[PDB]
C-alpha cells in the first residue's frame, strides 16, 4: 500500500534541510 | 453564475478589506523594518528549563523569567558556529524578521540580546509542541482538522507575500500548537525579501517546490507549493512524494503526477491538484486573482476567513496542558550547559543583532 511504501522509505521522522 | 447579489458583494467588500488591511500592515512592517529593537534583556535574567530542540549551530530551551516567574522559549546560537557553517546572513535576517512582523500566527519575540560567546532570542512558548508529532501519533487529520490549519497558513503567506517575505520552510516538523490549538510559526531563517525572484536551493526534499528542482528563478509560488504539500500530508498522514533517497523524491516532483488516498473528497483533490501544478502559469495562489483563487476554492467554503484571524473558531484539537512550564509535547534532548568564554567572539560580524 502507499502507507507501507511511505513506511519503507525510512523518512518517516523529521526531515532534515537540504546542505 | 456562482453568486447572487448579496453573496457577490459580500465577497467583494471582503477581498477590498483584505487590501485595506493589508496597506496598513506593511506600512507597520516597514517602519519596523528601519528601526528594529535591540538589547532587551540580559542572561541572568533566566533560568534555564530544559532543551526543546536542537540544530547544528543552536537550541531552543524552555526558560523562566526569575522576576515575573514567565516562561519563554530562548533560542541561543553559538556565534562561532554560526560563522563557521556560513549563516550569518540568515541569524541577522531571522532576527530582523521577527523583530518587523505581527501576525496572530507568527511567534512574537519578547526580548533579544548577546554575550561574548552567544546570541538570544527570546520567544513566547508554544506548549502544543510541534504539529509533526500529533500528525505521526494520531496517524492523519480528519479534512475540517487539517482545513483548520491550512486556513491559518493561508492567512500567514498572504500576510508574509504582502510584505514581500517568501517563507519557504514550511512542513509539519516548523509548526507548533499553542494552548488554544491554533498555529504558531517560529523559523524565518530561510525567508527572505522577494519582491522578483531569487535563487537559492533550500528547503526540505518532500516541500521543494519543481522551479527549486530545476535550479530556476522562482518566486512566491513554491509557498503554495509547499501548502499543497502540508495539506496533502495533514490529511493522508504521509506526503504527496517520498522514495527512499531525495534523487527519486526530485523525479516525482518533477513529473506532473501525484496520487491521492481514495478518502479524499473531490473538493480536496481539485484543490491541491491547483496548488501542486507543476506549471507556474497554471498554479494557485499565482494567477491574476492571486491568494483569491485558494481562499474562494469550494474546499475552504465553510472557513470564516475573519473568524479564524480573530482565534474565535474553537480549535479541532487541544493539546493536553499541565500547566505553566510543561514540556510534555517536545521530545527530550541531552542538555549541555552554556558556556560563555572570557574573550568576545565575533563582535564585529554581529554588531547589529
Ligand atoms: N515554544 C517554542 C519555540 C520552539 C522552537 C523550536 C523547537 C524545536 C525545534 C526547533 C527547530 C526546528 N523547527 C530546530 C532547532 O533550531 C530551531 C528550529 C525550534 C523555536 C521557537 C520557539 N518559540
Ligand atoms: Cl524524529
Amino acid at each position: 500500500t502507499t502507507y507501507a511504501d511511505f513506511i519503507a522509505s525510512g523518512r518517516t521522522g523529521r526531515r532534515n534541510a537540504i546542505h | 453564475g456562482h453568486m447572487g447579489n448579496a453573496a457577490a458583494a459580500k465577497k467583494g467588500s471582503e477581498q477590498e478589506s483584505v487590501k485595506e488591511f493589508l496597506a496598513k500592515a506593511k506600512e507597520e512592517f516597514l517602519k519596523k523594518w528601519e528601526s528594529p529593537s535591540q538589547n532587551t534583556a540580559q542572561l541572568d535574567h533566566f533560568d534555564r528549563i530544559k532543551t526543546l530542540g536542537t540544530g547544528s549551530f543552536g537550541r531552543v530551551m524552555l526558560v523562566k523569567h526569575k522576576e515575573t516567574g514567565n516562561h519563554y522559549a530562548m533560542k541561543i546560537l553559538d556565534k562561532q558556529k554560526v560563522v563557521k557553517l556560513k549563516q550569518i546572513e540568515h541569524t541577522l535576517n531571522e532576527k530582523r524578521i521577527l523583530q518587523a512582523v505581527n501576525f496572530p500566527f507568527l511567534v512574537k519575540l519578547e526580548f533579544s540580546f548577546k554575550d561574548n560567546s552567544n546570541l538570544y532570542m527570546v520567544m513566547e512558548y508554544v506548549p502544543g509542541g510541534e504539529m509533526f508529532s500529533h500528525l505521526r501519533r494520531i496517524g492523519r487529520f480528519s479534512e475540517p482538522h487539517a482545513r483548520f490549519y491550512a486556513a491559518q497558513i493561508v492567512l500567514t503567506f498572504e500576510y508574509l507575500h504582502s510584505l514581500d517575505l517568501i517563507y519557504r520552510d514550511l512542513k509539519p516538523e516548523n509548526l507548533l500548537i499553542d494552548q488554544q490549538g491554533y498555529i504558531q510559526v517560529t523559523d524565518f531563517g530561510f525567508a527572505k525579501r522577494v519582491k522578483g525572484r531569487t535563487w537559492t536551493l533550500c528547503g526540505t526534499p518532500e516541500y521543494l517546490a519543481p522551479e527549486i528542482i530545476l535550479s530556476k528563478g522562482y518566486n512566491k509560488a513554491v509557498d503554495w507549493w509547499a501548502l499543497g504539500v502540508l495539506i496533502y500530508e495533514m490529511a493522508a498522514g504521509y506526503p504527496p512524494f517520498f522514495a527512499d533517497q531525495p534523487i527519486q523524491i526530485y523525479e516525482k516532483i518533477v513529473s506532473g503526477k501525484v496520487r491521492f488516498p481514495s478518502h479524499f473528497s473531490s473538493d480536496l483533490k481539485d484543490l491541491l491538484r491547483n496548488l501542486l501544478q507543476v506549471d507556474l502559469t497554471k498554479r494557485f495562489g499565482n494567477l491574476k486573482n492571486g491568494v483569491n483563487d485558494i481562499k474562494n476554492h469550494k474546499w475552504f467554503a465553510t472557513t470564516d476567513w475573519i473568524a479564524i484571524y480573530q482565534r474565535k473558531v474553537e480549535a479541532p484539537f487541544i493539546p493536553k496542558f499541565k500547566g505553566p512550564g510543561d514540556t510534555s509535547n517536545f521530545d527530550d534532548y541531552e542538555e549541555e550547559e552554556i558556556r560563555v568564554s572570557i574573550n568576545e567572539k565575533c563582535g564585529k560580524e554581529f554588531t547589529e543583532f
